Formats: C-alpha cells, sequence, structure tokens
C-alpha cells in the first residue's frame, strides 16, 4: 500500500476520518514541519523544491486531496523524493574537505529520516529509508571532528541502540539523555548537539522510546521508560560519562517520559527539561484526540501494535498516557529540578501542563516561550534551558 | 551596489508581513515582497536561473556577482500543483535581468492561492554585506526592488 493507506480501520471509522478531512481542508496527509525541518538541518529551498516535486505529480495518489499521497515509489512519492535529495547530499559529500563532508552526511541522513516520517511500522519504504538514515549518520560521524558512538545496551533478550556525542575523550563528561516524540527518530538531533550541547562541552546520548527507531521492536507499554532506565543503569560502565553527572531533555512525549523517570530515578538524575511535552491535558480529552489528523492517528495505532483501529476505542486507551492518570503527579514531589517549556497555543502541551509538572518538582520553573517570531523566540529559551542543564549538572 | 530589477509588477510589501513564518521571519533569506499586478517573473538581475520548482511558481538565481536570489510566487501557491503557471526558462539558463522565466494567469491566482504576496529574498545573506529595501509601485523588469552590495 502507501503511508496513509496502511492503517487498518474499521468501516464505521473510516467515516469519521473522511469527515475530519473534508473539514479541515488540508492539501496534505502528513503534517508538514517546515520550521521544525529547518532548525534541525534541512536547507529552506530545497525543502520547498521536493514539495514542489511531489505536489506537480500527476501519478495516482492514494486521496488528491494529499498530494502527499503518491502510490508507488517512483516521481512524486513522498520517500522518493525525499532520498533522492538525501542521494544528491550523500553523492556530493563524494567531493568535500572533511569537515564539509559529514555536514553533508549528516544532511543527507535527515533527509532520509524525513523521507520516511512519520515512520509507521508497517511501511517498508519508511524502512529501508531509515536503514539510508543510520548509515549516514555513521558515515557524518567518521568524517567529524567530534565522537559519536553508537552503543548497544543489552536488555529483554535483545538490545538497545544508543547514540553517544563527544565532544573528545579528555577527561569525563556530564551527559544528556535526549529522547524526542513518538514519529522522531534518535539521529534527528545532530543539531541539538552541534550547535548548543558541545558548546559546552556536554555530552549527549540520544534513545528512541519503546516502538520508536531503533526501539521499534520493544512495544509501547505501561513503563515506557524503562528503555531509558536501563541506559542509565548503563552508565556507569561508559569511560566517557560522568555517571554521577546525568541530565534529560524530552521533546513531545519524550517528555512525558523523562519527567516519568524522574520520578523513578530521582537519586541518579541531575536535572530534567521538557519541551512541547504533553503531560495531561490532550490526554484528557477524546473530543480533540478523535478529531485530530489521520497522520497522528495512524501513529498512535502504529505504536500501540493495533491491529484495526476504532477511532473511538483508542481515544479511550489514551487516557491512561496522562502522569496525573498514572500517579507521578498528585502527592509527592521529585527531587530532581525540571525545567518544562512550550509555545504560546501548543494544542498538545498548555502552559497548565508545564505547570503541573513545574508544581510536582522541587525548584522547577514553569516558562513559556511565546510566538513573536518563533524562530527567534526559540533560539533564546533553547539557550536558556542550556544553560539551566549546564549549572544543574555543575 | 547592484540593483535587483522588480521579477514582477505589483507593490511592495514588508517581507514579514507575508502570511507564512518560514519567510516571514526571514528564513529563506531577507528581502521584500510584491502584491502582484501583472502576468510574468521575470530575471531580477544578470545572472544564471538556478532552480525551477516544478510546479512553475519559483525560482531561484545567481547573479554573475555572487548574490543568491530566491524569488517565489504566492504564499501555499506549492498545493496549486503547477495550475496557473507557464515555465519559460530552464535551469541553468543564462539570463539578463529583464528576461522571463514564467508566465502567469493573475485572475486564477487570485482566485485560488491563499495569497498572492511573492517573496524575492537573497538566500545567502552570510555572503552579503549589505542590504536596502526599496518601497513604493514596480513594474516588472524595470523598478528596482532592492540594492545589495555583495
Amino acid at each position: 500500500k502507501e503511508t496513509s493507506a496502511l492503517t487498518q480501520y474499521m468501516p464505521t471509522s473510516q467515516s469519521l476520518l473522511d469527515e475530519i478531512k473534508e473539514k479541515n481542508g488540508f492539501s496534505w496527509y502528513r503534517n508538514l514541519r517546515r520550521l521544525q525541518w529547518v532548525w534541525q538541518g534541512v536547507d529552506p529551498i530545497e525543502q520547498e523544491q521536493v514539495l514542489a516535486r511531489i505536489a506537480s505529480s500527476k501519478h495516482s495518489r492514494t486521496d488528491e486531496q494529499w498530494l502527499d499521497t503518491v502510490m508507488g515509489y517512483h516521481s512524486g512519492n513522498w520517500a522518493y523524493e525525499w532520498t533522492r535529495l538525501g542521494m544528491e547530499h550523500q553523492k556530493r559529500a563524494g567531493e568535500m574537505t572533511n569537515e564539509a563532508a559529514s555536514e553533508a552526511l549528516f544532511s543527507a541522513s535527515l533527509c532520509y529520516s524525513i523521507a520516511g516520517y512519520p515512520h509507521l511500522k508497517s511501511d517498508n519504504l519508511a524502512i529501508q529509508a531509515q536503514v539510508l538514515a543510520n548509515s549516514a549518520y555513521l558515515e557524518a560521524a567518521k568524517k567529524s571532528k567530534y565522537i559519536i558512538k553508537q552503543l548497544e545496551i543489552p536488555f529483554e533478550k535483545g538490545k538497545i541502540t544508543a547514540h553517544l556525542h563527544l565532544t573528545n575523550t579528555d577527561k569525563p563528561h556530564p551527559v544528556v539523555i535526549v529522547s524526542a516524540g513518538l514519529d522522531s527518530l534518535q539521529t534527528d538531533m545532530w543539531r541539538l548537539f552541534r550547535d548548543h550541547l558541545a558548546k559546552h562541552d556536554i555530552a549527549m546520548l540520544t534513545v528512541d522510546m519503546p516502538s520508536v527507531g531503533y526501539s521499534s521492536k520493544y512495544p509501547l507499554t505501561e513503563d515506557y521508560s524503562r528503555l531509558h532506565q536501563a541506559v542509565l543503569n548503563e552508565l556507569f560502565s561508559i569511560p566517557y560519562v560522568d555517571h554521577h553527572r546525568v541530565g534529560l531533555i524530552g521533546f513531545r512525549f519524550g517528555g512525558n517520559a523523562m519527567v516519568r523517570l524522574s520520578f523513578l530515578e530521582q537519586e541518579k538524575i541531575k536535572a530534567c527539561v521538557i519541551l512541547g511535552a504533553p503531560i495531561h491535558d490532550i490526554f484528557a480529552s477524546p473530543q480533540k484526540l478523535q478529531q485530530m489528523p489521520k497522520m497522528y492517528l495512524d501513529v498512535l495505532a502504529s505504536r500501540l501494535g493495533k491491529s484495526v483501529v476504532d477511532i473511538y476505542s483508542l481515544s479511550g486507551q489514551m487516557a491512561a498516557w496522562s502522569l496525573k492518570v498514572q500517579g507521578f503527579l498528585s502527592s509527592r514531589k521529585t527531587k530532581v529540578p525540571i525545567l518544562a517549556m512550550s509555545l504560546e497555543g501548543d494544542p498538545v502541551s498548555p502552559y497548565s501542563d508545564n505547570q503541573m509538572v513545574a508544581f510536582f518538582s522541587t525548584y522547577g520553573k514553569a516558562k513559556k516561550i511565546s510566538s513573536k517570531t518563533i524562530t527567534q523566540g526559540y533560539e533564546q529559551s533553547l539557550d536558556l534551558a542550556i544553560k539551566w542543564l549546564e549549572d544543574e549538572l555543575l | 551596489a547592484i540593483e535587483i530589477i522588480a521579477p514582477l509588477s505589483g507593490e511592495i510589501v514588508n517581507i514579514e508581513d507575508v502570511p507564512d513564518v518560514v519567510f516571514a521571519e526571514k528564513i529563506v533569506g531577507d528581502g521584500i515582497a510584491i502584491k502582484p499586478t501583472g502576468n510574468k517573473m521575470v530575471a531580477p538581475v544578470n545572472g544564471t536561473i538556478g532552480k525551477i520548482f516544478e510546479t512553475n511558481h519559483a525560482f531561484s538565481i545567481e547573479s554573475d556577482d555572487g548574490v543568491e536570489l530566491f524569488v517565489h510566487f504566492g504564499i501555499d501557491t506549492v498545493e496549486l500543483k503547477g495550475e496557473g503557471f507557464t515555465r519559460i526558462a530552464e535551469e541553468g539558463q543564462t539570463v539578463k535581468a529583464g528576461d522571463t522565466v514564467i508566465e502567469f494567469d493573475l485572475a486564477l491566482l487570485e482566485e485560488k492561492a491563499k495569497s498572492t504576496l511573492t517573496p524575492v529574498v537573497i538566500s545567502n545573506m552570510d555572503e552579503i554585506k549589505e542590504l536596502n529595501k526599496l518601497s513604493g509601485s514596480v513594474v516588472v523588469g524595470e523598478t528596482p526592488v532592492l540594492r545589495v552590495t555583495k
């Protein structure tokens, strides 16, 4: 099939989806994250160019209202066009110096990742795109001035893959365990290291939440911070890091899990920072959930291993993903200081959520970043968040 | 002091007034935008056409001075799938300011596009010394819209 038509839906639910589409309008299946992709490294003009190749294709699409859904792995198809841009960057990496070669490879890596977005487990095109992403990321590290180690940590009769970014192997370094959202890959944050963590000599260790990316073989269960806990235990045996100076940064759902870990391992974590984290609100709102764009529902159905979806049934389960509905938030507070933030208006993460988290956290502050020039009003905040972690880790 | 000639006729607007964050926030580059009144996009400088999107609503160009420009008709116009645009020049094409790059059906566009505002920006801001923005009414291929010093 084609990405937008992988998630088996019940006839009764397929109609609500139809209703939601013709209601939002939207000329795309996937949620385009133009700004986010630019911050992670994609050239803004190449990005528009790819979208133009995709929108201008006359090949058959699953749903013509979504120029995003061309069927088949040939021109016009999402994975295909993003992969093309990825190969272009990779091919021309073949004749650059080493610093420049790596940057072209990292950029190649990102295109491959976007090519597979939102990464549904059943998407075979997205899966080999993911292989390209991993490879390109490996090669980029070889030619980098920095140290990127791919770690394998035994777990549940299987292994967890994590990437350790070090500025150097001189003195042990404070490390920050980083995890993004359900539709990301752990390798989509090279920039968070190169332009923000590396500058302070802080090591970055990325990990995929269970059911996501390298951790897709692990089901997304009640304890979905177990992998991160396992990584925390392995720290004491990694010579390059100061396992006594561990920090946490989490994006989107990744942030929910980081708060969680911050309650389960207070003694072994210095500070936690979350951004755009969906703590409670959206989870306490089945109307909204069963309204969201189909891409997001396809993602949930995929992480939850559902065989057939009943948009109504799923809206239900989701109540569990709430940290208030789980307990972590209510009576006791964690010793771990947590800085929770998100953009003004974020539907998924209202200031009221960074609110609870800040409350149930000793020395925890909730600070909103407003829309006035989203781009400017982020790098700033993001830089504060780092100085904050530089402090708490020292 | 290189003059950037209006790639299309219209009224000049601040780039930060276009209904799109990547442009408005100057992520694609810096410059101005034009409220179209005519029917064609032409090279804003003498140089080489870089890219021409497949939906025919935008193109890039590098002046022989090294300034890289990007002209994009409207906002969200990529979802019109090329409807209303006709490609004239080609990638790599050497051109003189005023040379026709694309032709467009304005009536059709003012009806189907989320917005007709057209950004014309310098994409390699890091490689230029200064940018001065002009204002007012401009006629395609004649009235300059910006002055750049590489």
